[PDB]
């Protein structure tokens, strides 16, 4: 599953058969790392208008 | 920037109706923006398609440019209701709604026109100068208690006077700008004063 | 700031009117350089309150105050067909 | 069932019977407006293609689309700022109220700043207030809570150490209970009401604007007016964001997945697709959030005309301040909005009495100068019309005008010649 952004700790728990989780919006809000199962978080890359 | 306020809207339309003309150079997807070098270039059959995908595209943006221009409307419709009461109410009258008829008391106003729009000079009375003096709420005369008719009781530091609340201009008090009501034993901060009466010098 | 990262004003601890507003009570300006500051709502003031004492006018001051309102606005229109089709 | 439209009525209507109060209640009107709302805009490149660079490209063959897009949602993300500060900003200067706040046994705690907390809101604003990402942002407003709250409390200082005067010119200082007084004189009621009846008025209004901060902690829709637009913004950007996996007729709502799936000549084709669709998608938005705007608009014009005339004067606009006669109002600040307490003054506890238009005496018709003339069963009286308050009939309560054979049930009577 693919995406963008910048991947941070996260202090959320997953049940221990999910592998992602997404928001309100249906959008991706973490992952689980594959090889050592800790849970991150996915942050927007930063941008707005200047 | 003193008229700004109707240079905006002569803006907001002039800016409408030039982006409106421009995005007809939009091609939407067509091979060319324009009608006349598709139909001499491309065989009907498909020209067709490219005519229909510039109305669609046009189509879309002049339906953009009206919803716009009506909800521009509404909001000028709404301005031009409160020009039509501000005039009819500060005009052809003198309200007594405070800052409608601009800031202070409202005296009168003069219109003016203005392209576009309308412009009102208002003439207010405002209040300056003020002193800082002592009151009451009564004057205590031989038991009864006497309530200002129309002003307020002040105090200059030895003289009790009666003042309209807008503008000092002292009188005696007497038994002519004051009325009794009740006595000195209820009032709260009622004072002790000599309540002239205009008839005693003759009787 | 709140509102984002402002590069090349200098941040002051004197509040001022506000002129170009920026975003979450900060306002911008130029003194001899650009400033930013959280801005000022008003001039501080009290009212001498006393429960026996008035304040009274004894002269007053007429003024004009101009105010100015749209009434309309230019009546264009534009036929669909011409626009669209020429 | 069909509904009731009122309860069953009746005014005991007679050709010389007035009803007039004997004794009269204060009570506290909520009024809420919503004044602003939320600064979304979004622009609409990032919207559309996120970081597909040939549909940021495809895109610019719509022309100025985009321009007129982002313009709009920054028009009235401009407009938001300016409906706050017509508002609020009302004053001149920030007054605050004296140290001893002694008002003549009217005890404003309830609605001015609580200085034992680090937001410093009223008591009452305190409850307002608690119970109310892919090329989308959120602005924050020039004037943050703290600075919305300054204002207010510049107006309740205002409203409470020099009434209107405050408004219409410089600050100037009246006693409490002596502009109580004069907003009763504004609406019929002689000042020597208030002045034999300061305790009891000072203990009406103390009650019913404590009511104020007891009923709003037990009823949900009290603010939900306020709510209602903050819940209106909150569907309109979600259907938004949720509309973006609408694929519109395309193989993929993801454009990473055609432009990587299908090749270039035909992905064009369910790019251009997908551009069509969340162009449209993010007009619709905008269109509405333009129409909402301008209702909220109209409702800050509302909320700054009313406040300039129930806080910074004393109208004399039938339920336009709240129902009953307008004394005043003391505003408190919300979330993107603004709270008004109207303090009004009510009849109450009326009795009937027999009326003339005049009274005859030795020929002359003499009309009340001010209120009117009632009848106890066995004495005539005249009496303000909005208080019972009976004096004897005199020639200084009294004026004349024409004569006993003109007036149409004239009563005969003495008027005392003082
Ligand atoms: C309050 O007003 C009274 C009346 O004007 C002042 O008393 C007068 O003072 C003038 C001198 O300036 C005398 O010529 C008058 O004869 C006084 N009139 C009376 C009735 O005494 C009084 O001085 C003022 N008080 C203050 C503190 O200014
Ligand atoms: C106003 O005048 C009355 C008298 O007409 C004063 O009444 C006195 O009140 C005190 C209590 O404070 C009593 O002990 C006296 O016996 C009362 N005098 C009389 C003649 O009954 C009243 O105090 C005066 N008020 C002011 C502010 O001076
Ligand atoms: C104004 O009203 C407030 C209540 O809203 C009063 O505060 C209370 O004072 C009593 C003591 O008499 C305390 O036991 C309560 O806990 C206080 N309540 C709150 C919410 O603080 C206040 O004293 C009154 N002030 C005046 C001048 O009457
Ligand atoms: C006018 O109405 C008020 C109530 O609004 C009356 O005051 C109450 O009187 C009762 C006794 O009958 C007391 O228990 C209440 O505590 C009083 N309430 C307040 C706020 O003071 C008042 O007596 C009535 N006056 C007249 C002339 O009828
Ligand atoms: C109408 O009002 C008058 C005046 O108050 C009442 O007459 C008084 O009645 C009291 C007894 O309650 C007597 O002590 C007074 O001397 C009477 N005054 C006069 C001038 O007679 C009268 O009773 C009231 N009428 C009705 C129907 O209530
Ligand atoms: C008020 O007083 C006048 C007298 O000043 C009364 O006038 C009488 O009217 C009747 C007709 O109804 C005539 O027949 C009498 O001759 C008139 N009297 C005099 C002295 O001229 C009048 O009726 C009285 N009104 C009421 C309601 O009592
Ligand atoms: C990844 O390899 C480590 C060995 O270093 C192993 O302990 C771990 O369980 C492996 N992770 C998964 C998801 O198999
Ligand atoms: C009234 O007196 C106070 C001092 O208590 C002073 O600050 C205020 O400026 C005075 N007001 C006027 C109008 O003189
Ligand atoms: C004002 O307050 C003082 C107490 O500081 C009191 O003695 C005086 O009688 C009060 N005056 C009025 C009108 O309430
Ligand atoms: C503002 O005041 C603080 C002390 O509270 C000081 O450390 C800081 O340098 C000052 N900033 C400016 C711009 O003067
Ligand atoms: C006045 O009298 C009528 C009877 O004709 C009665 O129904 C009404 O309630 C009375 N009104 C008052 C205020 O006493
Ligand atoms: C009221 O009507 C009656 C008839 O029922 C009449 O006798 C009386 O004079 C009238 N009173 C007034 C003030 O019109």
């Amino acid at each position: 599953l693919t995406g963008t952004g910048v991947l941070t700790e996260s202090n959320k728990k997953f049940l221990p058969f999910q592998q992602f989780g997404r928001d309100i919006a249906d959008t991706t809000d973490a992952v689980r790392d594959p090889q050592t199962l800790e849970i991150l978080d996915i942050t927007p890359c930063s941008f707005g208008g200047v | 920037s003193a008229l700004g306020k109707l240079q905006d809207v002569v803006n907001q339309n002039a800016q409408a109706l030039n982006t409106l003309v421009k995005q007809l150079s939009s091609n939407f997807g067509a091979i060319s923006s324009v009608l006349n070098d598709i139909l001499s270039r491309l065989d009907p059959p498909e020209a067709e398609v490219q005519i229909d995908r510039l109305i669609t595209g046009r189509l879309q943006s002049l339906q953009t440019y009206v919803t716009q221009q009506l909800i521009r409307a509404a909001e000028i419709r709404a301005s031009a209701n409160l020009a039509a009461t501000k005039m009819s109410e500060c005009v052809l009258g003198q309200s007594k709604r405070v800052d409608f008829c601009g800031k202070g008391y409202h005296l009168m106003s003069f219109p003016q026109s203005a392209p576009h729009g309308v412009v009102f000079l208002h003439v207010t009375y405002v209040p300056a100068q003020e002193k800082n003096f002592t009151t009451a709420p009564a004057i205590c005369h031989d038991g009864k208690a006497h309530f200002p008719r129309e002003g307020v009781f002040v105090s200059n530091g030895t003289h009790w006077f009666v003042t309209q609340r807008n503008f000092y201009e002292p009188q005696i008090i007497t038994t002519d700008n004051t009325f009794v009501s009740g006595n000195c034993d209820v009032v709260i901060g009622i004072v002790n004063n000599t309540v002239y009466d205009p008839l005693q010098p003759e009787l | 700031t709140r509102a984002g990262c402002l590069i090349g004003a200098e941040h002051v601890n004197n509040s001022y009117e506000c002129d170009i507003p920026i975003g979450a009570g900060i306002c911008a300006s130029y003194q001899q350089s650009i400033i930013a500051y959280t801005m000022s709502l008003g001039a501080e003031n009290s009212v001498a309150y006393s429960n026996n004492s008035i304040a009274i006018p004894t002269n007053f001051t007429i003024s004009v105050t101009t105010e100015i309102l749209p009434v309309s606005m230019t009546k264009t229109s534009v036929d669909c067909t011409m626009y669209i089709c020429g | 069932y069909t509904m009731s439209l009122g309860a069953e009525n009746s005014v005991a209507y007679s050709n010389n019977s007035i009803a007039i109060p004997t004794n009269f209640t204060i009570s506290v009107t909520t009024e809420i407006l919503p004044v602003s709302m939320t600064k979304t805009s979004v622009d609409c490149t990032m919207y559309i293609c996120g970081d597909s660079t040939e549909c940021s490209n495809l895109l610019l063959q719509y022309g100025s689309f985009c321009t007129q897009l982002n313009r709009a949602l920054t028009g009235i993300a401009v407009e938001q700022d300016k409906n706050t500060q017509e508002v609020f900003a009302q004053v001149k200067q920030i007054y605050k109220t004296p140290p001893i706040k002694d008002f003549g046994g009217f005890n404003f705690s309830q609605i001015l700043p609580d200085p034992s907390k680090p937001s410093k809101r009223s008591p009452i604003e305190d409850l307002l207030f608690n119970k109310v990402f892919n090329g989308l942002t959120v602005l924050p407003p020039l004037l943050t809570d703290e600075m919305i709250a300054q204002y207010t409390s510049a107006l309740l200082a205002g409203t409470i150490t020099s009434g209107w005067t405050f408004g219409a010119g410089p600050a100037l200082q009246i006693p409490f209970p002596m502009q109580m007084a004069y907003r009763f004189n504004g609406i019929g009621v002689t000042q020597n009401v208030l002045y034999e009846n300061q305790k009891l008025i000072a203990n009406q209004f103390n009650s019913a604007i404590g009511k104020i901060q007891d009923s709003l902690s037990s009823t949900p829709s009290a603010l939900g007016k306020l709510q209602d637009v903050v819940n209106q913004n909150a569907q309109a950007l979600n259907t938004l964001v949720k509309q973006l996996s609408s694929n519109f007729g395309a193989i993929s709502s993801v454009l990473n997945d055609i432009l990587s799936r299908l090749d270039p000549p035909e992905a064009e084709v369910q790019i251009d697709r997908l551009i069509t669709g969340r162009l449209q998608s993010l007009q619709t938005y905008v269109t509405q959030q333009l129409i909402r705007a301008a209702e909220i608009r109209a409702s800050a014009n509302l909320a700054a005309t009313k406040m300039s005339e129930c806080v910074l004067g004393q109208s004399k606009r039938v339920d336009f301040c709240g129902k009953g006669y307008h004394l005043m109002s003391f505003p408190q600040s919300a979330p993107h909005g603004v709270v008004f307490l109207h303090v009004t003054y009510v009849p109450a506890q009326e009795k009937n009495f027999t009326t003339a238009p005049a009274i005859c005496h030795d020929g002359k018709a003499h009309f009340p100068r001010e209120g009117v003339f009632v009848s106890n069963g066995t004495h005539w009286f005249v009496t303000q019309r909005n208080f019972y308050e009976p004096q004897i009939i005199t020639t200084d309560n009294t004026f004349v005008s024409g004569n006993c054979d003109v007036v149409i049930g004239i009563v005969n009577n003495t008027v005392y010649d003082p």
